[PDB]
């Protein structure tokens, strides 16, 4: 009762009921979704402040499932116009802050009243607002053209130019003695997709091993980079769990899936005339974690280790000098100050256990937290739109690619299922499905590679000149060739400019 | 029930003090007051009706802005919703204008201008800020001021409107002061308060003071942050500045200062009142921290006062009145300290604090005058200082003799406060 007098005067009154309109919508969400119980049925509906459950992820669930997932399909389309959209989702950010601030009233409203089941871990929701505030800021950048004297950057993205130009299979003004190779080309596409998406460091980008990449248990279609971390890296109390995602993406030139697919089939196969790739590995003797946990997600000087870190910063500096982009050391080599959330053992064990939580009526794995990770970071990190929230956007196929393609490159996986498919070890079949996802992706994006730049090295193999795959190819991309915008997308924002074939035609250098 | 015409026929004393009790509070759709919703255990939450649908569509979009603060329970709302036809027009409600407007503003406070229904009407706010009132000033002036001014002159100049911005939106300060343009309406608003909810202001305070030359009846101006504060009327050490400031000229027109809720006044070395040289009171309304010894305080100025701070330093008048009569602290507070209460020290009750004062037989008559000329070289000609809601002086309060009469110091709600001696 001491601290209730300068609880009341830290807010003016209005402050104070729009803080409890915030928080009323958050206890009608906790009980509509079973998280506290209702006291009655048809009486004064009233929870405690003693037993309130209040947590960051709470919280941030609150704010997916209410403020962030506006998919609204009776008035979703009154999205239209950029004002409006714009003043919108203003208005969301506004609300996203005001309702933070308002939990964190809350949360120190419920201390007061000895609810010890009230931490708020506030770096969270801090790290929620810097996304979303990033996000915004990125749709500002593309809603004014007229800041400074850099409009070209103001329409053309850094990822975009970059990848595009990274896959063109000559270097005939990229570089002489750095990026010879195509599947050189490809890994350095590799770690700068997974710079991007990923938003790690160099070390963290060192780390990556083939073993280290899940699939979605929930998606399917996200690459799920578990950063495992049990009390050595430099932290103590040891279960600090930090995981990633790889979306597939609209274009079929920015996505990390199709990009590492290609990588690791250069890097299995390579060209059998030109450059021998390091051969499909054994996956037999798999140990869990020792053959998938000591191999890279890419070569360099040795067949089973990780390249040098100069050797990136001259590829850096080459690739952006050659797209004429301003590097800086910090925004591509140490730690990001906006990366993905690194959870403790405590909550990661104590709110994602469904079996603990029977009591809910939807489980936030289900629906909300996908493969155990935040949806708006995934969303957000991936380039895309977190606010229609369970479309099927990526699931836009016409041609899909058929299975007599898929079974005619690596086959090695179709030898395991009629190999004892089960007897293996967890890791080489998780794997293996693995390899399954990206290969069909890589085939999904093959005809765009192939129509856009035919002299790649995926195709410095006669198989590839056969009825199916050019009849493929042919019924993929026939619907490209009077047009005067592309068909398929690109970014979230950028798909009103470089849609257009002929400023998607000028990002590239070397035969436009 | 309650008979209007009764209440109405006694006379205005009566009717003013009801008034004055009754704080702005009109409706029996009144929103719980926040000391209840925090000292309890219950969250009142809600959870079906036939008419509120037809109220909730109509009359709601209209009190959209200044009532979607009330969501948590509804029912506050459709009972809010059939006060909205007939409260303003009720005899009850336009007797209290009528008597507050003859007092000159003192029994509710502070009417404000605002933009709804496309009018640009008057609102009242109580302290909830919930609006119950709003009337447009032709049907203000018509029915409660010419009401009660029926041919002085004196009471038919309406000069006590605040304007208030943060209630509202920056498009809205813009359109609100635009129709207040085009009509003869600076000379009607009485006050005006600021928002902003590293020199950067915000774009409703630019509008609002590029529209503050043209007032010619504004007094009592009022902030409520501590970074714009230290923009734009604290001295902050720069002198010559023509845009962003607040034009020199309307800070010789106001009356007071109102300093609503901050962490310090001093945030830099020196809380500086040089400028705004024709002011008087100035009210500390719920300022964390303030040092008397950081305040630069103007050529005529008399009332202090301050409510609601956490901590106060003081003048610092005990350092300087040691050396005067040369004596240590712990001497002067067992031998030179009398601590009389003959009776009107026991008038105004004080129980919690002990008024103390210097003794006649130990000072000869001199250095009793210098020693009271060391706390009038400490106020610099204030009269006014009202203490309200007030903890843990650090420095020992010092109130003079001449200044402790006729309550013009007055120290309200004494818990933590102690021990004021007056010399």
């Amino acid at each position: 009762e001491d601290r209730f007098q300068e609880l009341v005067d830290s807010l003016k009154p209005r402050t104070a009921h729009q803080y409890k309109t915030y928080y009323t919508k958050y206890i009608q969400w906790c009980q509509l979704n079973q998280i506290i119980p209702t006291p009655e049925d048809n009486s004064v509906n009233s929870v405690p402040y003693k037993d309130l459950p209040i947590s960051a992820e709470l919280i941030h669930w609150f704010l997916l499932d209410t403020l962030i997932t506006d998919d609204k399909p009776g008035e979703k389309r009154e999205e239209t116009e950029d004002l409006d959209e714009e003043e919108e989702n203003s208005f969301k950010i506004a609300t996203l802050k005001k309702i933070i601030g308002s939990l964190n009233f809350l949360s120190k409203l419920c201390k007061v009243h000895e609810n010890p089941n009230a931490n708020i871990d506030t770096k969270y929701l801090e790290s929620v607002t810097k996304l979303h505030t990033h996000w915004i800021d990125s749709q500002k950048a593309i809603t004014t053209n007229e800041t400074n004297n850099t409009n070209t950057q103001v329409l053309c993205p850094p990822l975009l130019k970059v990848s595009l130009n990274l896959w063109n299979p000559e270097t005939n003004h990229l570089s002489e003695k750095f990026f010879k190779t195509c599947s050189e080309k490809l890994r350095f596409l590799v770690d700068f997709q997974l710079r991007s998406y990923l938003n790690l460091s160099f070390e963290e980008r060192s780390k990556i091993r083939f073993g280290s990449l899940k699939l979605g248990k929930r998606d399917r279609d996200a690459i799920i980079y578990h950063k495992v971390t049990h009390s050595a890296e430099k932290k103590d109390t040891p279960g600090h769990h930090q995981l990633l995602a790889l979306l597939p993406q609209d274009c079929p030139f920015i996505c990390p899936q199709t990009t590492l697919a290609a990588y690791l089939y250069l890097r299995f196969y390579g060209i059998p005339s030109v450059s021998k790739g390091d051969g499909f590995p054994n996956l037999n003797a798999d140990e869990n974690g020792s053959l998938l946990q000591d191999i890279p997600i890419l070569r360099g000087k040795s067949l089973t280790t990780y390249p040098r870190e100069e050797t990136f910063s001259n590829y850096y500096t080459t690739v952006f000098r050659y797209c004429h982009l301003p590097y800086k050391r910090r925004e591509y080599f140490n730690k990001c100050n906006l990366v993905y959330p690194t959870w403790d053992e405590d909550t990661f064990r104590t709110f994602f256990n469904e079996e603990n939580h029977g009591n809910w009526l939807e489980q936030p794995e289900a629906f909300a937290f996908p493969d155990k990770i935040p949806f708006d970071f995934k969303k957000i990190m991936n380039f895309k739109s977190p606010y229609t929230s369970y479309s099927t956007n990526a699931k836009k196929d016409p041609f899909p690619p058929p299975k007599d393609l898929l079974v005619q490159i690596f086959p090695e996986i179709d030898e395991y299922k009629r190999h004892d498919y089960e007897g293996l070890s967890q890791n080489s079949r998780d794997f293996l499905d693995l390899m399954e996802v990206l290969r069909e992706r890589f085939l999904s994006n093959l005809p765009w590679i192939y129509k856009f730049f035919p002299n790649h090295d995926i195709f410095q193999d006669p198989i590839f000149g056969n009825s199916d795959f050019q009849s493929y190819f042919n019924d993929k991309t026939i619907h490209s060739k009077g047009s005067p915008i592309l068909s398929f997308d690109i970014l979230p924002g950028f798909n009103k400019i470089y849609k257009n074939k002929t400023n998607f035609y000028s990002l590239l250098i070397e035969r436009p | 029930s309650f008979n209007p015409v009764r209440f109405l026929e006694l006379p205005i004393d009566i009717r003013k003090e009801v008034y004055f009790h009754l704080d702005g509070n009109f409706c029996g759709a009144h929103p719980y007051p926040i000391d209840i919703l925090y000292k309890s255990n219950d969250v009142e939450l809600p959870g079906r009706s036939k008419r509120s649908k037809k109220l909730l569509r109509y009359m709601y979009p209209v009190f959209a802005t200044y009532l979607n603060i009330f969501e948590y329970s509804p029912q506050l709302i459709e009972k809010w919703l059939e006060y909205a036809f007939w409260l303003r027009y009720d005899c009850l409600v336009l007797d209290c204008f009528k008597v507050n407007h003859l007092y000159d503003g003192t029994l509710i406070d502070a009417l404000e201008w605002t933009y709804l229904d496309n009018e640009l009407r008057l609102a009242y706010f109580n302290k909830a800020s919930m609006l119950e009132v709003w009337y447009t000033f032709k049907e203000y002036k018509k029915w409660v001021i010419d009401s009660v001014a029926f041919d002085e002159l004196d009471l038919l100049n309406v000069s006590n409107i605040q304007f208030n911005i943060d209630n509202l939106t920056p498009q809205l300060v813009d359109k609100c002061l635009s129709i207040l343009e085009q009509k003869d309406l600076f000379a009607t608003i009485g006050e005006v308060q600021f928002g902003q909810d590293n020199q950067l202001t915000s774009i409703s305070v630019i509008r609002t003071i590029r529209s503050m030359e043209s007032m010619k009846s504004l007094r009592k101006i009022t902030v409520r942050g501590e970074k714009l504060y230290e923009l734009l009327i604290n001295f902050h050490g720069f002198r010559d500045n023509p845009g962003k400031t607040i034009s020199y000229i309307v800070k010789r027109r106001i009356n007071e200062i109102r300093l609503s809720r901050m962490n310090q006044i001093s945030r830099t070395g020196l809380a500086d009142f040089t400028r705004w040289d024709n002011l008087q009171k100035l009210v500390l309304s719920r300022v964390a921290y303030i040092d008397l010894n950081s305040i630069v305080f103007p050529k005529n100025f008399k009332s202090l006062t301050m409510k609601r701070v956490s901590k106060i330093k003081w003048w610092n008048i005990e350092e300087n009145i040691l050396k005067e009569l040369k004596v240590d602290k712990r001497t002067f507070k067992s031998l030179y300290i009398k601590e009389d209460d003959s009776k009107f020290t026991k008038f105004f009750n004080l129980r919690h604090t002990r008024i103390k004062e210097l003794d006649k037989s130990e000072i000869n008559q001199i250095t009793y005058l210098r020693c009271q000329a060391i706390v009038w070289l400490s106020f610099r000609t204030l009269n006014h200082i009202k203490l309200q809601n007030v903890s843990e002086v650090f420095n020992n309060i010092i109130v003079p003799r001449a200044l402790f009469d006729s309550k013009r110091v007055e120290i309200y709600r004494c818990e933590k406060i102690s021990q004021v001696l007056v010399i």
